[PDB]
RNA sequence: UAUACCGCCAUCUUCAGCAAACCCUGAUGAAGGCUACAAAGUAAGCGCAAGUACCCACGUAAAGACGUUAGGUCAAGGUGUAGCCC
């Protein structure tokens, strides 16, 4: 019996999202990694500082967006260029959305010394996969 | 009010509807078959006990021989004997005023 | 009101769709219907429809037996001609394919196969939440191979169905609404019980539509 | 540090401790339960210790055709929203933490006179309102299992009734309190036993009987006499919607069969239009009140007897020795007549 | 303080059962619900299984639920309670 990345089974009123329902031994065969670079591949390096950075990125937003977000991250590094992709919902005001959008980019931008865009997708509720 | 027209008043049937005035009251008590002798009187030097019956709790009742449709709502209109104040939930000074003023 | 009046109209007649036309003493002895289990097979409710016993035999008084027959017809005629729902039941393997496709030439429904438990208890789990239970259950044969009441009359009882099951010498008629004392064994009294519900419950739906086009005509 | 910090649904999960050892085997513990609460809902994201006002968040972006400026909130103003925020998180918690008050029904802690409210609606649609719930009893049952050995179930009993001669009980098994109560209640309002009454508050005739050991005497009584017999059954009577009776129970004391017993009772007990319509003769009451005048209650359907029935004298009845003690008035007993509650 | 815990794992497991939700039997008790030439069981869902990785479809890996051992870990880290807070 391993526990890791997996939600125990309930009466069946708990519900969960497709990433965190899967085990983390279906990652490359049922699912796709959070973010991409390519320090995890050969001849490059910084790696470590690459998951510093992307963890830190990743904490900051969810409490700088918290109560909207209903899942974990999309992050896409091409080159120089980063890439944010999130998944909220629709509660709060496109004036709030907006300006903390900015916000945070410009934030992101000025930190990291980095060109950085940030999306984001409305949901009214979020998505279940199944009832555990 | 002096008269008896606050139970024909509104805040009277929305407060207790069809039910009789005991109806609503409830004892505490120790376990099983409460006491065979309710308290003495429910004010003392004008102030209330904890728990009271419903004809003290509201003063704006009077125990008065007129209000008639008040005072046989304990007395059975089956049979002509009075309810005991155990059975009532009216403690025993107001029960004797009751009988006096039925009587 | 006046489709009320046309539903109560056939219960002041009686004999309103000619039931008797069908069944007759002779036709049952010819059949064979009179007969029955042994006497070790006797049952208590059963006794008092049993005209005697020979050579440790059982037979069925005949009388009985018409005046039951002709009370389920009509029960079955009366329940066509409102369109109650009616359901045939025959555990039997001997008559399954015979007893399926008289149902089939009469637009009603049967079960022959293995009784599925709870299938009547619980059937709007099984099917779904707006399903329309059967309103008239009947039985060629009420008891089991392992000689058991078949769980359908007890679900009825239950759920304030009416039963009509033809009861041999083993079986339990206190339940049964109208049971009728026959044989359930013989082939001869199959066919018979078939081709008379046949006539019966055509005759029924046929007699509907005439009185419906005939107000439709009104 | 900040990296060291993370969400907040596994820091509730390991202070409020669920599971683990304590919630296992039904130990629990000695009446501490670290109570939910969520900080995210109450404030809003806006406010902090610098009080900056945001036309984006915090204050509406535009006044009267004018774009807004980012401005300071003076110390002054920014312990007046502390105080009120103070407040309104104290008004909060109060309303959280309170009384919880279901009515008294037969003692404390018991799950005896409370109602449930009545049956839920079905599922092709079927209002219930009309009925009426309660509880009879509740207990905790054990069984034991191979692995985890000691397994709990709850078992419940409950009444239905309309107040209306309608009425139904049933029991149910589950692992839940309030499963149980729903089980329980579904299978009552679907499993119903009506029984009639003489005059809309007495049974036909007094019965005695005994099921499983459970000796049962009820009596029939006229009216405002109230119903002076077990809690329980006062219960259902109140549920049936029969004001006044008696009844003793001798012997064992075991709610279930004293109810089967009582609901077989009250459901093979005669009408009098049945009586006459057997019998074949006029019912005739009378009563102290009215003096010799005979009312007639029912008669036969079918054709009156000519003959009448022949003097029945010194009839083989069993009775009651307690009873005839009761009748003789030389039985005394401190316990018998008590100025007991209403009803 | 692992006898508050989260998080992470050993164990039977070289298991295959675990089960919301309904119905039925036992006089409406704890409890049980199996007979296929079939007699009251129906089953969401999880797991097993299947497929996926290596050289295949076998095999090896992986996976292996409900739960026992108040199993180990406040010393990966955090956290409830109790303390030091010259
Ligand atoms: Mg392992
Ligand atoms: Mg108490
Ligand atoms: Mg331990
Ligand atoms: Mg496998
Ligand atoms: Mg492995
Ligand atoms: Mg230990
Ligand atoms: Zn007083
Ligand atoms: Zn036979």
């Amino acid at each position: 019996k391993n526990r890791a990345a997996r939600v125990r089974v309930s009466k069946g009123d708990k519900p969960v999202t497709y990433e965190e329902a899967h085990a983390p031994h279906y990652i490359a065969h049922r699912k796709g990694w959070l973010s991409l670079h390519t320090g995890n591949l050969d001849g490059e390096d910084h790696a470590a500082e690459r998951t510093v950075e992307d963890v830190f990125l990743r904490k900051f937003m969810w409490g700088t967006f918290p109560g909207c977000l209903a899942d974990q991250l999309v992050l896409k590094r091409r080159g120089n260029q980063l890439e944010i992709c999130a998944v909220v919902l629709r509660q709060l005001s496109p004036h709030k959305y907006y300006f903390l959008v900015g916000y945070s980019e410009t934030l992101l931008s000025y930190f990291y010394k980095c060109p950085v865009r940030l999306h984001l997708q409305t949901v009214p509720s979020k998505v279940v996969y199944k009832y555990l | 009010d002096e008269p008896w027209k606050y139970l024909e008043s509104e805040e009277y049937q929305e407060r207790y509807g069809s039910r009789p005035v005991w109806a609503d009251y409830r004892r505490n008590h120790k376990g099983g078959v409460p006491p065979q002798r309710t308290r003495k009187t429910c004010i003392r030097r004008n102030k209330v006990v904890g728990n009271p019956c419903p004809i003290c709790r509201d003063h704006k009742l009077h125990v008065d021989f007129r209000n008639v449709k008040l005072l046989e709502q304990f007395v059975c209109a089956h049979t002509g004997i009075i309810f005991y104040a155990p059975y009532t939930g009216v403690c025993v000074k107001q029960h004797k005023r009751l009988t006096q003023a039925i009587q | 009101d006046f489709n009320d009046k046309i539903l109560n109209e056939p219960l002041k007649h009686s004999d309103f769709f000619n039931v008797k036309e069908l069944f007759s003493v002779r036709s049952l002895f010819d059949a064979r219907v009179h007969l029955g289990h042994k006497a070790g097979c006797r049952h208590r409710f059963m006794e008092p429809y049993i005209f005697g016993s020979r050579l440790d035999h059982d037979i069925i008084d005949l009388e009985q037996t018409a005046t039951h027959l002709q009370l389920a017809l009509n029960f079955t005629a009366h329940m066509a001609y409102r369109k109650g729902i009616i359901l045939f039941i025959s555990r039997n393997r001997q008559f399954s394919y015979l007893i399926e496709n008289m149902a089939r030439d009469c637009g009603e429904y049967a079960h022959t196969r293995y009784f599925r438990g709870g299938m009547l208890t619980n059937a709007r789990l099984l099917f779904g939440p707006t399903v329309r239970l059967p309103d008239l259950i009947i039985f060629l044969h009420t008891l089991n191979n392992i000689f058991e009441p078949h769980v359908a009359v007890r679900d009825a009882a239950k759920m304030n169905i009416p039963t009509v099951g033809i009861v041999d010498t083993n079986c339990n008629p206190c339940l049964i609404t109208y049971p009728v004392p026959g044989n359930d064994d013989s082939p001869l009294a199959v066919h018979l019980y078939c081709r008379l519900f046949q006539t019966a419950i055509t005759r029924a739906k046929e007699k509907r539509q005439q009185v419906e086009a005939l107000y439709r005509l009104q | 540090s900040f990296f060291t910090k993370l969400t907040a649904d596994e820091l509730w999960k390991g202070a409020l401790a669920e599971t683990g050892a304590g919630a296992k085997k039904g130990r629990g513990k000695r009446t501490k339960k670290k109570k939910r609460k969520d900080l995210n809902r109450g404030q809003i994201i806006g406010e902090g210790r610098y009080g900056f006002l945001w036309p984006g968040l915090n204050v509406p972006l535009m006044k009267n055709g004018a774009v807004q400026t980012i401005a300071q909130r003076s110390k002054e103003e920014q312990e007046k929203v502390e105080a009120d925020m103070i407040q309104q998180r104290e008004e909060w918690d109060r309303k959280k933490k309170m009384k919880v008050k279901r009515e008294r029904g037969w003692s404390g802690n018991s799950w005896g006179g409370i109602s449930l409210g009545p049956p839920d609606p079905g599922p092709c649609g079927e209002t219930y309102e009309d009925f009426d719930t309660r509880i009879l009893e509740v207990r905790n049952v054990f069984t034991m299992t191979a692995k985890e050995g000691r397994k709990k179930s709850i078992r419940v009993l409950v009444a239905v009734g309309n107040g209306k001669g309608a009425a139904g009980f049933s029991i149910g098994k589950a692992t839940d309190r309030m499963d149980a109560f729903r089980k329980a209640k579904n299978r009552a309002v679907h499993h119903l036993h009506y029984i009639e009454r003489y005059e809309d508050h007495t049974i036909f005739h007094d019965i005695s009987l005994r099921f499983k050991r459970t000796h049962i005497k009820m009596k029939k009584q006229p009216k405002g006499y109230g119903l002076r017999c077990h809690r329980a059954i006062i219960t259902i009577c109140r549920l049936i919607g029969i004001k006044d009776m008696y009844a003793k129970v001798s012997g064992s004391i075991n709610m279930l069969s004293l109810t089967q017993g009582l609901f077989r009772g009250l459901s093979r007990q005669e009408t009098h239009q049945q009586l006459a319509d057997k019998k074949g003769l006029h019912v005739v009451e009378i009563r102290e009140e009215c003096g010799p005048l005979p009312i007639v209650v029912a008669s036969p359907r079918g054709p009156l007897r000519k003959d009448p029935e022949p003097e029945d004298e010194v009839p083989d009845v069993k009775l009651d020795w307690e009873d005839v003690k009761t009748a003789q008035g030389m039985k005394r007993s401190v316990w018998s007549n008590l100025k007991r509650a209403a009803t």
